């Protein structure tokens, strides 16, 4: 009775598998191609589990990239990006941000304590800001404003969305990333304010302040100015 | 019977296990991408929210869970506040939770010797328990809050019942009310034993101390400034009294008898 007896495998079985494959090398190309993507993924999937069933081992290339971003590791996911036979997802820009904003935050984090100790810089901080605000090479997938509108595949809340500032939609986020010094807050607010002004000039629309949202939006620029004036 | 040469994506098997996922808002929040968090949330869900009230409430519940998950870490807390504000709901439940957990540090760390991570796990378990509305656990948590608050007050090296004392102590009432628990008698007594009326008046007042409690705790002060107080806002065992206050009944013939049958 068979039922009586009822990642390490990702190594062991693959061992004899590649052993037989090489012995033969000393349909099959189709067969090898199916196994061609395994070991790296097998590594990566093991790298996925080690980061934290075959259900975990059968994620769609979208869900595959999802798990790759899950731990927040870009270097390991880079190979999956290169060999996935697909390069269409905003997660590309997400990886862009994870690669850039990380070192950006490290530099900013050092810059704050450096500034305090010197008092015990603004141009460099603004430069680090632009390092996300401006792209040296290809534009950031989120760098487009209507890219948010691009994500809209359509309403009553479209006007609410017209209050959005995608260029700041990450700028305020990062200001909340770790901004932790007095003038540092001052700048991380003021530069984002410059961004908002640029958004409105690009928006070319008036500030319908009285335009209360029935759906339940409390005001993107409204909340922004609330924080600004509160800091003031 | 696997007739087709299958692989990591056997079509029938692929259907048998097609389990896809979208980048849920936890990605941005857990990272901390506030404005983008709300905006992408709306992009995916606001239109998709066929039940805007129900979906909004569900998202709020998720936001509260996420926030409670990360008491110590600063960035997660700030993100939680911003996402709640952009949501369109109250901004006091999460802040109350955060302030309570933070103030619970001192007389759990500077008084007990343990690795901070086990303490964090225990606190998180207790926090989820409180989220279940565990009234007994709620009472224990508030009790510890009072104890640690007293320790912290002492630490600042000031009078235990000065003005800034109440200033820090406000949170004591704040929590109890916020969690719909009976207003605990925190500093009323602490001033009651010390014979300081112009704290049992004021600090009685500016939180709306329900009229039962103030009178009930009035019996701690002194011989003097006690009779001038029990009668202050009112609105036996002595024969010179039981009969003096016997000119008040219907006539008399029953108050005295009813009082005298009871006590032999």
């Amino acid at each position: 009775d068979l039922k009586h007896f009822t990642e390490f495998a990702i190594g062991a079985f693959l061992r004899l598998l590649q052993e037989q494959l090489d012995e033969i090398s000393s349909r099959l190309h189709r067969l090898s191609k199916v196994v061609s993507e395994a070991q790296w993924r097998h590594k990566v999937v093991t790298s996925n589990h080690r980061s934290e069933l075959i259900p975990m081992m059968f994620s769609p290339p979208e869900s595959l990239l999802a798990s790759c971003i899950l731990r927040g590791n870009f270097a390991e996911a880079h190979q999956v990006l290169f060999t996935f036979n697909l390069k269409s997802s905003p997660s590309s820009g997400e990886l862009m941000f994870m690669e850039r904003y990380q070192e950006v935050i490290q530099e900013l984090a050092q810059v704050e304590h450096k500034i305090e100790n010197q008092n015990s810089v603004f141009y460099s901080i603004s430069d680090v800001t632009d390092k996300l605000l401006n792209t040296s090479g290809d534009p950031i997938p989120m760098l487009q404003e209507d890219f948010w509108i691009s994500t809209a595949l359509v309403a009553p809340l479209r006007e609410v969305l017209e209050d959005l500032s995608p260029p700041a939609m990450a700028a305020f986020d990062l200001a909340c990333s770790q901004c932790q010094l007095w003038k540092t807050c001052k700048q991380l607010l003021e530069t984002a304010e410059r961004r908002l002004n640029s958004s409105l000039e690009r928006r070319g629309r008036r500030i319908d302040h009285v335009l209360l949202n029935a759906d339940g939006i409390r005001g993107f620029p409204v909340v922004l100015q609330q924080i600004s004036k509160s800091l003031n | 019977a696997w007739s087709h040469l299958p692989h990591f994506s056997s079509p029938d098997l692929v259907n048998k296990y097609a389990i896809v996922e979208r980048l849920n808002f936890a990605y941005y929040l857990h990272n901390g991408r506030p404005s983008f968090a709300f905006g992408t949330f709306l992009v995916q869900e606001l239109i998709k929210s066929k039940t805007p009230k129900q979906l909004i409430q569900q998202v709020g519940n998720e936001a509260y869970v996420i926030g409670l998950s990360s008491f110590h870490i600063p960035s997660i807390g700030a993100a939680c506040v911003c996402f709640l504000e952009l949501l369109g709901l109250d901004s006091l439940k999460l802040r109350v939770d955060m302030k309570v957990a933070n103030i619970i540090l001192s007389y759990k760390c500077r008084n007990e010797d343990a690795q901070y991570s086990f303490i964090r796990e225990s606190v998180a378990e207790k926090l989820s328990k409180l989220a279940d509305g565990e009234k007994t656990t709620t009472e224990e948590l508030l009790v510890l809050l009072e104890e640690g608050t007293w320790n912290s007050i002492q630490q600042q090296e000031i009078k235990r019942l000065s003005s800034e004392s109440s200033s820090q102590w406000a949170l004591v009432v704040q929590f109890c009310r916020l969690h719909n628990m009976k207003l605990s008698i925190s500093y009323l007594r602490e001033c009651a034993k010390a014979n300081d009326w112009l704290q049992f008046i004021i600090h009685s007042q500016l939180h709306n101390y329900h009229p039962a409690e103030v009178k009930s705790l009035i019996q701690y002060f002194s011989p003097v400034i006690q009779d001038h107080l029990r009668l202050a806002f009112e609105n036996m065992t002595d024969l010179f009294e039981i009969l003096l206050q016997c000119s008040e009944e219907p006539d008399s013939w029953h108050w005295l008898l009813v009082e005298a049958v009871k006590q032999q």
